[PDB]
């Protein structure tokens, strides 16, 4: 059973710097793909980052092309996301899965992590 | 080890008819909570698979699921790998979305060396199969690689227009079908042709009205078009695109043979065990499945299979199991992928209903009998279009099928993709 | 505990078009009544729009009979109000409840939403 | 006038864990540098921890490379220092300024904070 | 009998914005003095804000000179306190009375309101 444990936090000032983390267990992390997917209440899927197995390719969206950069820690199974220079339009719940945006996902989304950028 | 297509000699599969359900439907499309749902609608799907790489396309409509609007059309390819233990999956790697969502309609995919061409039709009048009397005919093919790289700008997304068209007598061409095939260094796309009704050469004495007393003789001619008093009669075919010349974008529409000539419907040609197999939907007088292998690749000379147990439902005018000429343009797309050639064993998600569109059931049939069926959902969930593709997982056949069902806690027609393995031991 | 979450907007030009929203949770929304109630500083209750459970009856006031039309979205619990052709006499705080005007209201008014139409 | 209010006490057991804090007012804290500087009676300046404005660079000394990690709290003007695994050679008065070690300083050292690690 | 009903919020993240309220009845509120008084467990009285009768004089302490500003609502007997940019040293129970700090107070402190600022 694949277990996805999201972490991080919200309630930050506009333009701050947050670091979201998501660890996993089960499947072999040394060769697989990871991607952060967020969704605001009212909207649907909206991907923000992508990374390959050997950290050779890193894809991002047009709205977050220069906001944050996804990394990989194949030694210790984790998934960091150093969010920098966020705005009020980035208030959504982020998720980690095994697909860039798609409609795919071969594991139940466990808990997620809500990030609030306001006031 | 590797996820390849039907090549070599697979394991021995079930060859007998058993009521014991030995098929294990496995869902690989686990969606996230949609709490705060709206009037969304996902239609116009696409699922192609070749040598371990897939593709997907969908048009999300906010409101009605037929007469709706366009907001986003996610078209992306990816790789087909294992989730970790004997269960394949579709891992997407590249995603592309056009600027204006209400331009792209009726896409067609194909496989290549290290790319994935997506031939879509460009229209500024809406659905081309509904307002073809003013459509221009421009076609755009988008090339998306299955392995992106850093700072390529010419290796991840490259669009090109198909200027030169070799239309002989047809007035317009358009990619119509999920995907096609490749023959070494040549690309083939499923399509339908637009021909004038007054320029049709079909004697009204070859219509199969022998044991069809309740049918007029001119029903064959009136069924070749969307409406009786229309201005175009559809004609199936394929689009040839040899990407080895590259002197100019060429379009070669080769019409289908006259054997069991029906109205234009989404075609699907695919390679199975070396020989290319062709499929054609049934949106005409013929309600049965049009199956058969291709012997002459170019002129679409296909030996049609006379199956009498697998069909598609419809409306009151032309319901299921109605093999007589009648003026009607209705039906549902339900394909099947060939898994064996010695015994001609096929497999696909076909609906089981008389005049409705519910109860999507995966069924396996050789030519005239059902071997073993399995219900992917309850007997009340609706389903419109299904796309079935089969492959191998390192020793054995595996089939992933995209079936649009009605999820309970979604209230929207969701294209759920199941994973069914052809078993090697049955009762 | 019944929680009413008012939303929408404000600070619009005279004669603009605003859309006020009000979601709810708890009581079954499939069969109940919803009504927008406004009140200006100095005055009292002022009903504008009413709608039934099955969306079969929609009543309006003499001053807002043709300004806006209340809708119902029973699938997704909310309360929309497409305010159109507003004037300076519509600057007040709008509230959603379960009574047309009355002196009634069987739930604590949570936050409300202020609409300013001036300059 | 720039005012530096140092806080945090000493008198801790060898190997304990103390947390020194230093708030400030006046200059804009959203973009500036902060550094902890200590000095024992008899010796001179001794830099321990450095941090940048965007919390992107954190430097430490050879003797305190793994003792404590400096953080940043740009929301609320302060300067925390979670001193961990200290020894008897860390008995000195700590100070907060706007220079790593240098001989520089752009504000009069107000009060400081003495930390005693003995017995 | 003079009744002082304290209110407001608490248990908020440090650096937020709280609004403490205190209504009263009996004595004529149109011309009198009100003051917020807090006390941390272990310490004594500590005055923060003061309001005059005609809202002409507003005094503050050295530690909260720019944190919050007291107002007056002589129309409807109340006492607001828009606490903004609070720190961990503001974790105390606030009280309303009829004396700036003093040792005075001609009414029994009714309930008070505890404000916890931590974590
Ligand atoms: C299949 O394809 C064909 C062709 O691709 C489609 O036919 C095309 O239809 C469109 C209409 O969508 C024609 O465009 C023009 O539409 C204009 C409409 O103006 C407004 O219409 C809406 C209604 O609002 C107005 O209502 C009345 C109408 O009189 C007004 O008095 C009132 O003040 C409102 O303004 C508005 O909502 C909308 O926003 C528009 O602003 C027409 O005015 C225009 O007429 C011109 O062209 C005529 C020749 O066609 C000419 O005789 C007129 O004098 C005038 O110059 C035109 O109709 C396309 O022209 C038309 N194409 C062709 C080739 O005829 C067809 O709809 C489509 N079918 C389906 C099912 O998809
Ligand atoms: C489109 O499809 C229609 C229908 O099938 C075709 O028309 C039919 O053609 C067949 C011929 O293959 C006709 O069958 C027979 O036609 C005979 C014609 O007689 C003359 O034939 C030639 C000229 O072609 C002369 O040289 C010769 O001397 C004859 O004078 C009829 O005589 C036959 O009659 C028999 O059947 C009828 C019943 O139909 C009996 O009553 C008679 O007693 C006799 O037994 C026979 O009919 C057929 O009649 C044609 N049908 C119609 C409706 O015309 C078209 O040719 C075809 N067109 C194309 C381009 O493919
Ligand atoms: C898609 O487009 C590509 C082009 O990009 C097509 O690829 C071409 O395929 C044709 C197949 O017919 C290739 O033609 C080849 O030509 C060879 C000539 O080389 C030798 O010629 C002499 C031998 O005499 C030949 O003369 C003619 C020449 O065409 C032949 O037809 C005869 O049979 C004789 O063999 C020698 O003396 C000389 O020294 C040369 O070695 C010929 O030998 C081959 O048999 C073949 O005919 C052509 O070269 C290909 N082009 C490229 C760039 O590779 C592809 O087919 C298209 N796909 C389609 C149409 O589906
Ligand atoms: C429909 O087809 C199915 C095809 O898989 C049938 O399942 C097979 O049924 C047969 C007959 O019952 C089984 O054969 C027996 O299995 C039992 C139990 O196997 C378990 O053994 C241990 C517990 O002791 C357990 O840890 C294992 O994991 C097994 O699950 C054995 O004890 C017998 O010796 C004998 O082998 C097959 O094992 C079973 N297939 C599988 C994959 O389990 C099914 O019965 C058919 N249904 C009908 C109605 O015909
Ligand atoms: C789904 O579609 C199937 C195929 O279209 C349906 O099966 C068909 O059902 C119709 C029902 O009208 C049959 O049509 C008639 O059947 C009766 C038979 O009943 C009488 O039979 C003899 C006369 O032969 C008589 O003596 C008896 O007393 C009965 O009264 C007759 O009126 C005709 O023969 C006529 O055929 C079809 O025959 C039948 N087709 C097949 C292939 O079975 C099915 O009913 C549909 N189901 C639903 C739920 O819609």
């Amino acid at each position: 059973e694949v277990q996805l444990v999201e972490s991080g936090g919200g309630l930050v000032q506009p333009g701050g710097s947050l670091r979201l983390s998501c660890a996993a267990s089960g499947f072999t992390f040394s060769s697989y793909a990871m991607s952060w997917v967020r969704q605001a209440p009212g909207k649907g899927l909206e991907w923000v980052s992508y990374i390959s197995s050997s950290s050779s390719y890193t894809n991002y969206a047009d709205s977050v092309k220069g906001r944050f950069t996804i990394s990989r820690d194949n030694s210790k199974n984790t998934l960091y996301l150093q969010m920098n220079s966020l705005r009020a339009e980035d208030t959504a719940s982020y998720y980690c899965a095994r697909g860039l945006a798609g409609v795919w996902g071969i594991d139940v989304w466990g808990q997620g992590t809500l990030v609030t950028v306001s006031s | 080890e590797g996820v390849s297509n039907l090549v070599g000699l697979p394991n021995n599969i079930c060859l007998q008819k058993t009521s014991n359900q030995i098929l294990k439907p496995k869902l690989i499309s686990y969606t996230l909570p949609v709490v705060g749902q709206s009037g969304t609608c996902i239609t116009d799907p696409l699922l192609a698979m070749d040598e371990g790489y897939f593709a997907y396309s969908h048009l999300e409509k906010i409101g009605s699921c037929s007469r709706g609007v366009s907001k986003q059309r996610i078209i992306g390819v990816g790789e087909v790998l294992d989730r970790g233990d004997e269960v394949p999956s579709l891992f997407m790697t590249n995603v592309w979305t056009p600027s204006n969502p209400n331009t792209v309609y009726h896409c067609s995919a194909v496989y290549n060396n290290e790319f994935y061409y997506v031939l879509c039709a460009v229209s500024v009048v809406g659905d081309p199969i509904l307002n073809s009397t003013y459509w221009s005919g421009s076609l755009m093919m988008t090339r998306l690689a299955v392995k992106p790289k850093n700072n390529g700008e010419s290796y991840n997304q490259h669009q090109f227009a198909l200027r030169n068209i070799e239309k002989g007598k047809y007035d317009k061409v358009m990619p119509y079908g999920p995907s096609g095939i490749k023959q070494g260094d040549t690309l083939y796309f499923p399509a339908v042709g637009f021909l004038v009704r007054t320029e049709f050469t079909y004697n009204d004495s070859n219509c199969p009205i022998a044991e069809c007393q309740y049918s007029k003789p001119e029903n064959c001619r009136l069924s070749m078009g969307i409406r009786p008093n229309s201005h175009y009669i559809l004609r199936s075919g394929l689009l040839k695109y040899n990407l080895s010349d590259e002197e100019n974008s060429k379009i070669v529409f080769i019409e289908i043979s006259d054997q069991r000539l029906s109205i234009g419907s989404p075609s699907k040609i695919y390679d199975s065990l070396g020989q290319p197999v062709f499929y054609q939907a049934s949106f005409s007088w013929d309600t049965m499945i049009k199956f058969g292998d291709v012997q002459t690749v170019n002129p679409l000379v296909v030996n049609w299979r006379d199956n009498t147990v697998i069909s598609r439902p419809g409306q009151s005018q032309c319901p299921r199991f109605n093999k007589c000429p009648e003026v009607c343009w209705e039906g549902v797309y339900n394909d099947a992928f060939l898994i064996d050639r010695i015994n001609w064993i096929s497999a696909g998600v076909f609906l089981d209903s008389n005049q409705t569109a519910e109860n999507p059931v995966f069924t396996v049939f050789k030519d005239n009998e059902v071997l073993y069926r399995a219900q992917l959902a309850s007997e009340d969930t609706n389903a419109q279009k299904t796309i079935t593709n089969c492959f191998l997982l390192k020793n054995k056949i595996w089939c992933i099928s995209l079936v649009e069902i009605y999820d309970t806690g979604d209230n929207v027609i969701r294209p759920k993709l199941f994973a069914v393995k052809i078993p090697e031991q049955c009762t």
